[PDB]
């Protein structure tokens, strides 16, 4: 239990236990007497194998109940040996109920992470689970999903690995319905990042969730934009500059909020009154309930203090750098704008006069102007012929509000440019990994344009999955010269995109209606039901019920039906405003307002906007290697733990996984060019693809596969690229680690070997000297003994052997100290000559510069 | 690259083959020159004076 002891605290909650898959092996079945059976309330149940009359199979359910059906919709179960297996694509029966059902197996031991083929699906815990921890982060660097359990973690190792080695960018990309887990997971993915300016990445997020996010019947943190955060790495393989990107805030929040929807988190946070201080300066209480803007929403949730987030966003904002003057900048500015939600109106005679102006007052200073002026732009607006113009006094405030929500979105602009500048840094950067959170899918009660845009963005998504997964992969198939058969797999969502992206579509006519001046709702609506209603499979009339809001019409997502009531959605995204107060907020006193808005009166709409920037998005996405994501809410109700069934099956029919599976099992996954196959796997049969002896890719290749000795109808040779089946990409590298090992150690049994000779040489040598040193020291002892010859032997080389023996020692000696002498003067006279022959080189090259400067005059 | 981003560049099949030619073209001037170094160096031997 290697990977056990390795993970500690989150092995129980990402691997099965051993003694786990004993007992599942062990568990009662048989290839007969197991099955899967459809039902209402859920979609399918376990039964057993009762009697097969006239095709009929007789199923007896777990609950006891006992129904005979055809032999359709009769699904086989699943060995216990596939019980929460952790790569979905090894189940020897796929179909319906054996997804639902191994997912459901794993969420109940709180295994949320799971391998659906190529990509990952990740059911919601609804509770925080202690497997986020850096040990763990750790424990998944520098390893293969094979190797490692299901999680997130291991998808950004994964995409980091293929960063590193096939040197392309990588697009790590969430997709789900609201509420699913999107940004949870995106933050655990720049968490990862971070570990392995870091505090920068990790507090820049917070930063912009206290702005964006909001609490909705869906969910309670609910991103109103989309966002793409690239994380950019030099050639080495480390992290470097960061970037951040921003889709489609919804403006519409400040102005209202639903019943049962909150506001944005800041406009709380600083009302919670965790810093008295922001209360002081902004000369705001902590009651939102006399603030109208605000007031909207319940303004308070169980899970979500205010006060402490208020306090993460402040940390946030000092660890990225904010200095006091901008944040106190935008703090003056979000005052302001419930200050303008305080705004009243009455008529008089005809423009609404002015009351209560105390307020005005206070949000004037807030921003820094003279609130007389704005007072009189609010009350008598003037536009390009400056001209004032009469108006309705209800206009006033929907101007005011157009006004605080473009200065909110102007703020978020400059809280993203200041991201963008904090975290960029000039160091190298190569390549780049996208990480992709859009708004999920959702349902409201009521829907409107932003909804509608919300829902498109999602629509696209899952388009561009099914054309990357399905299409693309099958036209690979085709392309390298390789047998199979074209399947469908019946999602096609060019059509219902269509429907609103292309020209003439509802969205298309909604931007032709914006052009179009005094467009009202009843015409225009008009202009979409002569053009798509019925010929059009996902628009249709609405399916209006009591208890829902009415409705215009419904149409059909790939997540269902979903009715849209058109209210004003030419003025929201034509965005007027009123030319006076934007030329009285261009040179505010404050930098924020005077910097930021300057632009607007210094059009295009943002529904075009909005296609342009996710059409521009998905074409920088094809040239990158995704990995997906995909979601699931388990309840509607945020229940931990509790496994809905039929919305599951929902929305697994709606995301296809399924078929993604089947793609993936039944195709071939793995596919690898020739030279590259060639140069990572030579060390499998080296003698194979000689070293350096021809020039040839396809037929080396070949050969080397040839010489594996496995199961060879598994690849289908290719023009370019040699595919793999399923499974067969992890064994070739398992061989080729175990090969590595292998020479590896034949390597440290060669230098053994050789320290060995060379240290034994040396005892050889060793040997010699002591053999001559006992032979002479016995010969010295022998002459020693003997009493003439120390006589004669001892004095005589100090005396009679000095003169005349000892003589010849002198000269020797002398004669080797004057060679050596002599040695080193050659030598160094040597070495001048070659330095002479030098200083005429570089002397005649003086010359030929003394001729360039002759040449320069 | 461009700025700090190593941008990849689509270039059709003229601008791609255009391309080819002018790294034979460099790569075998390169070649002249070296040899033009190479005999130069293997000529200038000692004493080139006076
Ligand atoms: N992996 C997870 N661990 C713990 N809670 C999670 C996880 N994924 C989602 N949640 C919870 O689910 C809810 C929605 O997750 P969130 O990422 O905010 O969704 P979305 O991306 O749709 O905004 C929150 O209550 C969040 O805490
Ligand atoms: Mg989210």
């Amino acid at each position: 239990d290697s990977e056990m002891a390795v993970f500690g605290a989150a092995a129980p909650y990402l691997r099965k236990s051993e003694k786990e898959r004993l007992e599942a092996q062990t568990r009662p079945f048989d290839l007969k007497k197991d099955v899967f059976v459809p039902d209402d309330k859920q979609e399918f149940v376990k039964a057993k194998i009762v009697s097969r009359e006239g095709g009929k199979v007789t199923a007896e359910t777990e609950y006891g109940k006992t129904v005979t059906v055809k032999e359709d919709q009769v699904m086989q179960q699943n060995p216990p040996k596939f019980d929460k297996i952790e790569d979905m694509a090894m189940l020897t029966f796929l179909h319906e109920p054996a997804v639902l059902y191994n997912l459901k197996d794993r969420y109940g031991s709180w295994m949320i992470y799971t391998y659906s083929g190529l990509f990952c699906v990740t059911v919601n815990p609804y509770k925080w689970l202690p497997v986020y921890t850096p040990e763990v982060v750790a424990a998944y660097r520098g390893k293969k999903r094979s190797e490692a359990p299901p999680h997130i973690f291991s998808i950004s190792d994964n995409a980091y690995q293929y960063m590193l080695t096939d040197r392309e960018n990588q697009s790590i990309l969430i997709t789900g319905e609201s509420g699913a887990g999107k940004t949870v997971n995106t933050k655990r993915v720049i968490q990862y990042f971070a570990v392995i300016l870091e505090d920068q990445i990790i507090q820049a997020n917070p930063a912009l969730e206290a702005f964006g996010n909001a609490k909705t019947v869906r969910n309670d943190n609910s991103s109103r934009f989309g966002k793409f955060i690239r994380i950019h790495f030099g050639a080495t393989g480390k992290l470097a500059s960061a970037d951040i990107e921003t889709y489609l805030l919804e403006k519409s929040r400040v102005i209202f909020q639903l019943k049962a929807e909150r506001d944005y988190h800041i406009f709380y946070q600083i009302l919670s009154n965790k810093k008295p201080e922001l209360l002081d300066m902004l000369l705001i209480t902590n009651n939102p309930y006399d603030y109208a803007f605000i007031s909207q929403g319940e303004t308070t949730v169980a899970s979500i203090d205010d006060a402490e987030e208020l306090m993460a966003t402040d940390n946030a904002f000092d660890v990225l750098g904010f200095t006091s003057e901008e944040k106190n900048s935008m703090y003056k500015l979000t005052g302001a704008i419930m200050h303008f939600g305080n705004m009243k109106f009455k008529l008089k005679q005809e423009q609404a006069e002015p009351d209560g102006t105390e307020e005005a007052d206070k949000s004037a200073y807030l921003m820094g102007l003279n609130s007389a002026d704005l007072l009189k732009g609010l009350c008598h607006p003037r536009v390009k012929v400056y001209v004032t113009k009469g108006q309705n006094v209800q206009q006033v405030i929907y101007a005011t509000g157009a006004l605080a929500k473009a200065v909110y979105e102007r703020m978020f602009n400059w809280m993203v440019t200041r991201i963008n500048a904090t975290l960029e840094t000039k160091q190298p950067r190569q390549y780049f990994i996208g990480v992709l959170d859009i708004a999920g899918f959702e349902i409201f009660d009521f829907n409107s344009f932003e909804q509608l845009c919300i829902n498109f963005t999602n629509e696209k998504l899952q388009q561009f999955f099914n054309h990357h997964m399905f299409v693309l992969e099958q036209e690979e198939y085709k392309k390298e010269g390789i047998e199979w058969t074209f399947i469908d797999f019946g999602m096609d969502l060019q059509a219902c995109i269509d429907l609103i992206e292309k020209p003439m579509g509802i969205m298309s006519i909604l931007e032709e209606e914006c052009m179009f001046p005094k467009a009202t709702d009843m015409t225009f609506k008009a202009k979409l039901f002569d053009n798509h209603l019925g010929k059009s499979a996902n628009f249709q009339k609405p399916r209006n019920i009591k208890g829902k809001p009415e409705a215009h019409f419904s149409l059909i997502h790939y997540a269902g039906i979903v009715d849209y009531n058109i209210i004003g959605w030419l003025q929201k995204n034509k965005d007027p405003l009123n030319e006076t107060v934007v030329g009285l907020y261009q040179k505010s006193s404050l930098k924020l307002l005077s910097t930021l808005f300057a632009n607007y009166a210094g059009f295009q709409t943002v529904s075009a906007l909005h296609r342009e920037n996710l059409n521009k998005l998905m074409t920088n996405l094809r040239s990158t290697h995704p990995h997906f994501v995909r979601c699931i809410i388990p309840n509607e109700t945020k229940s931990p733990g509790v496994m809905d069934n039929p919305l599951v099956m929902h929305q697994l029919r709606c995301n296809g996984v399924l078929e993604g599976i089947r793609i993936c099992r039944k195709g071939f996954p793995n596919r690898i060019l020739y030279g590259d196959f060639r140069q990572r796997y030579r060390i499998l049969n080296p003698a194979a693809i000689p070293e350096g002896q021809f020039i040839d890719s396809r037929k080396g290749a070949e050969k080397l596969l040839s010489s594996l000795d496995i199961d060879h109808n598994q690849y289908k040779f290719g023009h370019t690229k040699v595919f793999f089946k399923a499974g067969l990409l992890g064994l070739l590298e398992e061989m080729r680690d175990e090969r590595l090992s292998r020479i590896i150690t034949r390597i440290q049994a060669q230098s053994r070997g050789v320290l060995a000779r060379m240290e034994y040489k040396k005892l050889l040598e060793r040997r010699d000297s002591l053999l001559v040193i006992q032979w002479n020291i016995r010969a010295f002892m022998g002459v020693k003994n003997w009493p003439w010859m120390k006589l004669y032997f001892k004095i005589k080389p100090l005396l009679k052997s000095a003169e005349r023996e000892k003589e010849m020692a002198s000269m020797k000696e002398e004669f080797t100290r004057l060679k050596e002498a002599l040695e080193k003067s050659e030598a160094r006279r040597k070495e001048l000559e070659e330095k002479m022959v030098s200083l005429l080189q570089e002397k005649n090259d003086l010359q030929l510069q003394v001729q360039a400067e002759q040449d320069n005059l | 690259k461009v700025g700090n981003e190593y941008v990849t560049k689509g270039q059709n099949v003229q601008q791609v083959i255009y391309a080819t030619g002018a790294l034979a073209k460099a790569v075998y001037e390169r070649m002249f020159n070296w040899m033009v170094t190479r005999i130069n160096a293997t000529l200038e031997t000692k004493q080139p004076r006076q």
